[PDB]
């Protein structure tokens, strides 16, 4: 129809290539940036579970960009390797050529091009796939920003992709106070993914989790992956488990 | 078919690639020009949907092309963003060439070559997204705002409106605004760009973004409390209005 | 019919049906007219705007080739951005070369070769044009070895000479009149008052001088685009001219 | 002569019992004009140690290119590049450019993360693996620099004792050199603490 | 069906391709020639066709060579490439070869230059007839050139609409103009007799002939306007 | 031929340039500039071969203040030299051989200090205080950090430069033809009249 | 319109060709892997499909390098192109990079990188397989990894694909333990594939082989300590018996 | 070849010679100099004369396309930095070159670029280029003034030329003036060296060791 080219628009004057590939995006599992003046904190949903399945020696919708940036990943994980792959090659290449780590919203830019660019030429598929970036540079402190499939780029506070985005949101800015605390923003990214998810209990395993800190040194960042175990005790004093 | 490529004329001359493109504008955000004669307005609608969006970190609708050339845009943001890069580049490299800033004129119309380009081949469809460019001249005084369409077709126009709901903005800029007589002052230009745009929001003082661009590479984005003063003068007045209609009636 | 969709493709009357569908995209356009004296040719044009606001001397309809080569347009500017400029490196090139003012003749198939394209890559030339060309040229000017000579370019590569020639909307109705009105014994006011007379009848807005705006080419005074002054004075000859007849 | 001899500078490493050391000089010259005498020489990307000898210009090129590489590195696998693999990631960059080689050449110091084996190796201008796991010398005196290091060496080293070995090797070889000298530095990599140590010296 | 004439990569059931018959009927929605020789000259002549009365003809006469030379009937977007190709050759044997190049091999190389569209996708076989007259070292010869490629030596042929009027005149009188010699202004007389019975609602005027010509002594003219006023 | 100086003092970078360009055995013309400005507060001043100090210096310009508008910030000196001398590292392995060496004298306004680099035709940057290149260097290096201490004020600095012009007149045995003088601080970048 | 290109997508999200190319997995033999905390087994069958037909000449279990075994799930010609490419680019990517042969991990996402490639492209069919990868490391340990037809890995502690794949899965489930050896492995791994087909089993027609503890032997030379044999082993037709016997 | 040209306030003086020196063989003694860009910027040969002759009309080629392209005349800088990245790109392949490409335009005054082949650009009021551009100063520079009348000014470069060509073994044939205006240069005619030389001595008082 008017899915038959990607460079090609329908009557109506949008797109249904690009739509379509948003809607990609809702049979993966919710992420969740919050920004908080004290510290990022990034959460990432595991969509599928097994009780063979290995999980808990892994890290897969938590990839460290550079030193400094981190993305976390909603979406199909092969869109996502290839420019995830891109953008830690960019985002270092500016470290090679400036000696000054790159800041995030050139990098979240450049990304968000390639995007259009493969909607825009050729007869290449648009990619399905959207990663809330937080990093850390001097200019603006840290920064939050998400990105959507069809190549463009929006800060924010506080934001969701995944699935069942609306509900999700809603519960966000109900429960956001605007000063926040760093250790206030995982409570309340678990308490979230707690009622989207349908995994009632919410275990550590289903869970990624990392936070970008200042506080190791002052000037020097310290970006944390939480390890599985780390995420078990935080449950408890959330009080889920 | 016919509609299901560029390289397909159609059995009416029409190019519906160019078609669908221009009603991919609707559906982006309004944007006013307006030219006075010491100044340019450029002036957008800002979009809002939460106020866990940042405008700290994020773009605005405007961007600066070089330092004396400024663009507005309308479409598709993600479409945009291209554009605008290539349109900042070769601006720069206009001195690389010739050792002069640019000119309006040349830069219009390069940013409709290169959709032009686009829309010429059957490989690539163009851009979705319609620009103002405003800007002054290298050397002088005299405005200049020009306007560029999907198709590659570029014109001037004294003043215009683009992006969502384009025609019931332009009555009314056309009916206040004229040719004639253009606003002698920038504070008054500026006011006319608001009256434009305010009706296009709803309410709003905080969703209506102002930038000013005079000669001698002069670019200035006016502060937000200087908007809500405007919009508030804006109601003042209007309400003078509603008044006078009452006693011009008990008169009468 | 549904032969169309390719980028040849016939057709069982053995057209290319792609080619003449291009035709009708000119009278979309702002009506061009072009009559040729043995003093000039005089280049006419409709400027259509939406709204007043659009500053109608802005934008360009009637544009300069060279210093002796002159072209008015119908049809997409956007086609017309890459048609002109082939025109303009042409004359200029060719004066590099030889040190000649070309041929307007020579310059019009060197338009026509560009519009030959419609391929992806074919053998013969190499094209790169991916569709036809959706503007028409009128090119006046003047050679020393043939005069003043008016020729029609069409997107089609065909380029026929003419001695008075009408295209966009109101082609039909110019045509008409030229046919009944043409001499070889028309001063170069004569002609400049009859692209006027007949530019009214086929416009179907208001006549002024920005609804309007001539031009010749005069060895003389090479090419020149007239001023809004100039040009309302004519629209003021015009209305004289009527009351007698 | 060679643009690597015009430059200068001085890299030599050293293996003690869980410990290597590393040090270089400060010179830069442009010829026989002095340009600075606070430039190091001696990077690091993680905990694995690089010098490099020679021409200026690929000296900060090459210490910019394997940190590029490098930092790529940690974020793939998850975890710091070791030495050994840093080893052949070094002759590697050097053979990519064969008939317009770079003119330097690196030294490669740390102590093995998995092993714990203290480790270190030497290369040339167009770059392999030299073995070795007494000492590494290099630079325009790295004709001094090799026999001087050799009478001072001793195996089996405390990490404070190595110190005094390679600051005496280092000092006096450097002086007795128009191109190297002027202020120096030395690392010494214990395991898991690294002391800096500028050395006080005599100007050249 | 006919559902096959969309491609020029897909052959019917009957053992054609109908993109190739299609273009074949395209030189019959143009202009029309005659070609004939003798052995001593040979001639083209050539109605001028013009889209109004203002509108001052189509040049349907392009002068290859100073030996050779071709007319056009059907679309001229096409005949413009197939010319300038051809003279390419011309140009290329007068130069390396110091030669006039043969109007047969010539004629074959185009034959070539056809079925380099007709075999890959994109492209198009071209949509002229060409008729190629020509003046070697093995005398006069008129050859029939197709949109097909078919390469056909003759005496006499004619392409066009309502072409075959021509080949009617040239066929009952076909022995008559082989002994014509020497007389370039009686292969011209026959030329214009022939263009007569290919008109319909039309008469011959000063600005429709073209009248081309090369043989023996004479290198190839194209005869226009003031010069077809002796055999009008 | 052709002398650039500089010296950094404690809110100010002084860079210098000669007057004179030589091209042939002819003085080419007497008094001229010599000096482009990358950022509103970076400054190059160049030296080295013809007319590639010329293209190489409008060829920097162009690119750093093109970031510069993107991010809305300009660059810090420290990112400028290192952009410079990554240029230079692939001209010289590249089939055009540039032979261009510079000084970036910038305010870095995010730290609040000037910084002086030194970055060579070869493609080598070291930040240095009281840099030079050509056979300026030869005789400056040591006559400056003579009379310098680390701190200074902009009124000592500029006559120390003054200083070092006399020394330079007596015993190089080019003609400079007086130098220009630009001072680069905080509140952008300004000619100031010197001899 | 929604399936039928790798470049289209639906309104419901993916793409046809990724979940036909599942069902690809699906029509192969059942191949399954056991980690164990000393080691990994990888086992697979081999159906002749004729007496006259060998069973040797089938090679279902491949050395992707000398400590990294495969064996696959699907069509068997697309199994051969993607095994010679993984060498390949094993030495390409990350044997002049790296100058010895890959970390477990970091290969998993070179050949999950070429289904990637098979998929990116509009007009080139994905791959009629996913991989069952296993290998072994100093640095992550022994460890087990699925690439599936997307371009996507997952880690996994013990898994199955293939025809038997629904009986298989659910015997894993209840049938793995927290510790286990490799030798005890051997045997979960046997019962499991027998499942699959009965009497039609026995050590010529069952292909496996471990990634284990080195073999100097096997190494091919001597009196160099530094280096290491093969962690990869394959178990001959007689060890398998043995094993076969032992149950 | 001695070519030099100075601004005034009157305008820019172009004066340039006619003499084209192969070796001990004198190639030509009247040659053309001054190669005629566009009415408005007149370009001078000196280097090489093959590069100078053919590049310098094609400067004039490109100056005809930018007037097209903006409606609006050339600027003097715009000119020579076009030439200036042309030959840059072409560098050290058999390529020399010695202009100057003078103009005078309504919005920038009167303003001199020299163009090397090297790629240099340097701005100036007072150029001399050529094997005599040694002699060309030395004249010029004394008798120079920015207040200084027209006449006089044909007068100056008169002498220089003059000066230029007695000393220097590779100058002479005639002499060429040009004096651009805001509306485009005059050209003032071919003055053959040998006749004129002589009118120059009583009046002047000058050349006093060439007694005739």
């Amino acid at each position: 129809r008017y899915d038959s080219r990607t460079t090609i628009f329908s009557p109506e004057g949008r797109l249904y290539q690009v739509e379509y590939a948003l809607e990609s995006i809702s049979h993966a599992g919710t992420a969740i940036g919050i920004m908080a003046s004290d510290g990022i904190v990034l959460a990432a949903e595991r969509k599928v579970t097994s009780t063979l399945l290995e999980q808990d020696t892994s890290t897969e919708k938590l990839y460290k960009l550079n030193d400094k940036i981190a993305v976390a990943v909603a979406g199909l994980t092969a869109d996502a390797e290839i420019l995830i792959n891109t953008a830690r090659i960019h985002a270092q290449n500016y470290l090679k050529t400036y000696n000054e780590d790159i800041p995030v919203e050139i990098l979240v830019r450049r990304l968000s091009d390639i995007k259009q660019g493969y909607t825009q030429h050729g007869g290449l598929r648009p990619f399905g796939v959207s990663f809330i970036y937080a990093g850390y540079d001097d200019r603006y402190g840290y920064q939050l920003y998400t990105s959507n499939p069809s190549g463009n780029y929006t800060g924010w506070k506080a934001i969701s992709v995944g699935a069942n985005t609306s509900a999700a949101q809603t519960l966000l800015q109900m429960d956001y106070k605007d000063d926040m605390k760093v250790d206030d923003a995982i409570e309340l990214a678990l308490k979230t993914l707690s009622k989207t998810t349908d995994s009632s209990a919410l275990t550590y395993d289903r869970l990624e989790f990392a936070t970008i800190r200042k506080g190791a040194n002052d000037g020097e960042v310290y970006q944390k992956i939480f390890k599985p175990q780390e995420i078990k005790d935080i449950l408890v004093k959330t009080g889920i488990t | 078919g016919y509609d299901r490529a560029l390289s397909i004329f159609s059995p009416d001359g029409h190019i519906f690639q160019v078609e669908y493109a221009l009603e991919a504008v609707k559906r982006g955000t309004c944007a006013v020009g307006v030219k006075g004669k010491n100044c340019v307005v450029l002036g957008c609608e800002r979009r809002s949907t939460l106020k866990l969006q940042d405008t700290r970190i994020t773009p605005s609708k405007v961007s600066k092309i070089d330092s004396h050339v400024v663009l507005s845009f309308s479409g598709l943001n993600a479409d945009s963003r291209i554009l605008i890069e290539k349109a900042r580049v070769e601006a720069q490299s206009h001195r690389l060439t010739l050792e002069d800033p640019v000119t309006v004129e040349y830069l219009t119309r390069y940013v409709a070559g290169v959709q032009q380009r686009y829309t010429q081949s059957g490989g690539v469809r163009p851009f979705g997204v319609s620009t103002l460019i405003a800007g002054f001249d290298p050397r002088d005084d005299e405005p200049k705002l020009y306007q560029t369409e999907p198709s590659g077709i570029y014109s001037s126009w004294s003043a215009q409106t683009i992006g969502r709901n384009s025609k019931t903005v332009r009555e009314f800029l056309e009916k206040n605004y004229d040719r004639k007589e253009p606003p002698a002052t920038v504070e008054e230009c500026v006011k006319l760009t608001v009256r434009s745009l305010l009706e296009v929001v709803q309410t709003g003082a905080k969703n209506i973004e102002i930038t000013v661009v005079k000669p001698d590479s002069d670019i200035v984005a006016l502060s937000s409390e200087e908007i809500n003063q405007y919009v508030t003068q804006i109601e003042q007045e209007k309400q003078e209005q509603q008044e006078q209609d009452k006693k011009k009636k008990s008169n009468h | 019919s549904e032969y169309d969709r390719g980028v040849s493709t016939f057709s069982p009357e053995g057209r290319l049906f792609q080619v003449e569908y291009s035709l009708e995209a000119i009278k979309l356009g702002s009506t061009a007219i072009g009559i040729a004296t043995k003093e000039g040719v005089v280049l006419g044009v409709e400027k259509r705007a939406t709204s007043p606001l659009l500053e109608s001397d802005s934008i360009e309809k009637i544009v300069e080739i060279d210093r002796h080569i002159g072209c008015a347009m119908s049809g997409l500017t956007a086609d017309a951005r890459s048609m002109i400029e082939h025109a303009r490196t042409a004359a200029v090139t060719h004066n590099l070369y030889y040190d000649e003012d070309i041929n307007v003749e020579s310059l019009t198939q060197s338009v026509c070769d560009l519009a030959l394209r419609f391929g992806e890559g074919a053998s013969g030339e190499e094209r790169l044009m991916s569709r036809p060309f959706g503007v028409a040229l009128l090119i006046a000017g003047h050679d020393a070895d043939d005069g003043y000579q008016l020729f029609h370019a069409e997107p089609s590569g065909t380029f026929y000479r003419y001695n008075a020639k009408a295209i966009g909307s109101g082609s039909e109705g110019a045509q008409a009149e030229l046919l009944n009105e043409w001499h070889s014994s028309l001063t170069l006011k004569e002609a400049e008052l009859l692209v006027l007379k007949i530019l009214k009848q086929v416009m179907e807005e208001k006549l002024d001088e920005n609804n309007a705006q001539l031009s010749c080419i005069t060895k003389q005074d090479g090419f020149k685009i007239y001023d809004n002054e100039k040009t309302a004075e004519l629209i003021k000859e015009l209305k004289e001219k009527e009351a007698a007849e | 002569s060679d643009p690597s001899s015009i430059n200068g500078g001085i890299v030599v490493a050293m293996t003690g019992k869980d410990c290597v050391a590393i040090a270089c000089d400060l010179r830069l010259g442009s010829q026989s004009l002095g340009v600075s005498n606070k430039f190091e020489k001696i990077f690091h990307y993680g905990h694995v140690f690089l010098g490099i000898t020679g021409l200026a210009t690929d000296v900060t090129t090459l210490n910019e290119m394997f940190r590029y590489k490098t930092n790529l590195y940690k974020l793939k696998e998850e975890r710091a590049i070791e030495p050994e693999t840093f080893t052949q990631l070094v002759s590697s960059s050097l053979y990519e450019r064969r008939f317009g080689p770079y003119f330097v050449g690196p030294v490669v110091a740390g102590i093995n993360s998995k092993s714990g084996k203290p480790f270190i190796a030497g290369f040339d201008l167009i770059g392999c693996i030299d073995e070795a796991k007494d000492f590494i010398v290099s630079g325009t005196a790295s004709d001094q620099l090799f026999g001087m290091c050799e009478s001072l060496y001793e195996p089996n080293l405390e990490p404070e004792d190595l110190f005094e070995t390679i600051s005496q090797a280092l000092l006096n070889a450097a002086d007795r050199d128009a191109l190297s000298g002027w202020g120096a530095v030395v690392y010494i990599i214990k395991k898991d603490e690294v002391v800096k140590r500028y050395l006080k010296m005599r100007q050249d | 069906r006919n559902n096959y004439d969309g491609d020029t990569v897909t052959f019917s059931p009957t053992g054609r391709l109908f993109q190739v018959e299609y273009a074949l009927e395209a030189i019959k929605q143009g202009s029309v020639t005659v070609g004939l020789r003798s052995n001593t000259h040979a001639v083209l002549v050539a109605l001028k066709r013009n889209a109004d009365e203002l509108s001052s003809y189509q040049k349907k006469i392009i002068k290859c060579d100073e030996h050779m030379g071709l007319s056009l009937a059907g679309l001229a977007p096409d005949a413009r490439v197939l010319s300038n190709y051809l003279r390419q050759q011309c140009n290329y044997s007068s130069l390396v070869f110091n030669r006039k190049l043969a109007v047969e091999r010539a004629g074959h190389l185009l034959c070539d230059k056809a079925q380099k569209n007709t075999q890959s996708y994109g492209g198009r076989p071209y949509g002229v007839g060409l008729l190629i007259i020509g003046y070697d070292k093995s005398g006069a010869h008129l050859l029939e050139f197709q949109p097909s490629g078919n390469v056909t030596e003759l005496y006499g042929t004619a392409i066009g609409a309502r072409s075959q009027g021509a080949k009617t005149y040239l066929e009952r009188t076909l022995d008559t103009f082989i002994k014509i010699d020497g007389n370039p202004d009686e292969l011209i007389k026959a030329g214009v007799e022939a263009i007569s019975q290919s008109l319909r609602d039309e008469s011959l005027t000063v600005d429709n002939l073209s009248i081309a010509i090369v043989g023996k002594d004479t290198p190839f003219t194209i005869y226009d306007g003031e010069a077809v006023a002796k055999y009008i | 031929m052709d002398i650039i100086l500089g010296i950094r003092v404690q809110d100010s970078v002084i860079l210098a340039s000669s007057k004179a360009v030589t091209r042939g055995i002819s003085v080419l013309k007497d008094s001229d500039d010599k000096t482009r400005q990358l950022s509103p507060h970076t400054l190059m001043s160049f030296a080295g071969e013809a007319g590639d100090t010329v293209q190489f210096a409008e060829y920097i310009q162009a690119n750093i203040q093109l970031y510069s508008i993107r991010e809305d910030y300009e660059l810090s000196p420290q990112a400028v030299s290192s952009f410079v001398r990554q240029e230079l590292a692939k001209s010289i392995r590249s089939r055009r051989p540039y032979q261009v060496n510079v000084l970036i004298g910038g305010y870095d306004k995010k730290k609040n200090k000037p910084e002086l680099y030194q970055i060579d035709y070869l493609g080598t940057k070291v930040e240095l205080p009281y840099g030079a290149h050509g056979y300026s260097g030869f005789y400056t290096f040591s006559l400056l950090d003579h009379h310098y201490r680390p701190d200074m004020t902009t009124e000592e600095g500029l006559d120390l430069l003054k200083l070092c012009v006399q020394e330079l007149e007596k015993r190089m045995p080019m003609d400079f033809k007086g130098v220009i003088v630009k001072i680069v601080d905080k509140d952008g970048i300004r000619q100031v009249d010197d001899f | 319109r929604y399936s039928f290109s790798l470049t289209t997508f639906s309104p419901s999200g993916k793409l046809g060709q990724i979940d036909y190319a599942l069902t690809a997995v699906k029509q192969g033999v059942t191949s399954l892997g056991i980690k164990a905390t000393n080691g990994v087994v990888i086992a697979t069958e081999k159906k002749s499909s004729s007496p006259l037909a060998m069973s040797e000449t089938l090679s279902k279990v491949s050395l992707l390098t000398p400590d990294i075994g495969a064996v696959y799930s699907g069509m068997g010609p697309d199994y051969r192109v993607l095994v010679d490419k993984s060498r390949k680019v094993a030495h390409t990517s990350y044997k002049r990079i790296y100058g010895e042969y890959p970390p477990t991990k970091l290969l998993v996402s070179e050949v999950a990188k070429i289904m990637q490639e098979a998929t990116q492209s509009g007009g080139v069919r994905p791959f009629g397989v996913s991989l069952l990868i296993a290998g072994h490391d100093e640095f992550n340990g022994f460890s087990l990894y699925q690439v599936d037809p997307s371009g996507s890995y997952f880690p996994w502690k013990a898994t199955a694909i293939g025809k038997g794949s629904v009986a298989a899965k659910t015997f894993l489930e209840k049938r793995w333990n927290d510790e286990l050896e490799l030798e005890d492995a051997i045997h979960i791994a046997l019962l499991t594939l027998k499942e699959s087909v009965e009497g039609e089993f026995n050590g010529d027609t069952i292909e496996l082989a471990i990634i284990g503890d080195e073999n100097p032997d096997l190494l091919g030379y001597t009196g160099i300590p530094t280096d290491k044999g093969p962690r990869f082993r394959k178990l001959t037709s007689q060890e398998i018996n043995d094993r076969l016997e032992a149950l | 070849t001695t070519t030099l040209a100075f601004r005034f306030q009157g305008g820019i003086i172009v004066a340039v010679d006619s003499r084209a020196t192969a070796g001990n063989w004198v190639a030509s003694q009247t040659v053309k100099k001054v190669i005629e860009i566009n009415p408005f910027l007149l370009g001078t040969m000196a280097g090489g004369a093959a590069d100078c002759q053919f590049w310098e009309t094609w400067l004039g080629s490109q100056c005809r396309l930018h007037e097209l392209r903006e409606k609006e005349r050339i600027s003097v800088a715009a000119a020579s930095k076009i030439l200036s990245n042309l030959v840059y790109q072409y560098k050290g392949a058999g390529l020399s070159m010695g202009t100057m490409i003078c103009g005078y335009t309504r919005k920038e005054g009167p303003t001199i670029y020299y163009v090397d082949s090297d790629g240099t650009r340097l701005k100036g009021d007072i150029f001399c280029v050529g094997s005599g551009q040694t002699f060309a100063y030395g004249v010029l520079d004394s008798n120079y003034k920015w207040d200084l009348s027209v006449e006089d000014a044909l007068y100056l470069g008169k002498r220089s030329i003059l000066a230029a060509a007695h000393r220097d073994a590779y100058s002479g044939g005639s002499v060429n003036l040009y004096h651009v205006t805001e509306d485009g240069w005059i050209y003032h005619g071919n003055h053959d060296v040998g006749e004129l030389f002589w009118k120059v001595k009583e009046e002047e008082g000058s050349f006093n060791n060439v007694i005739g």
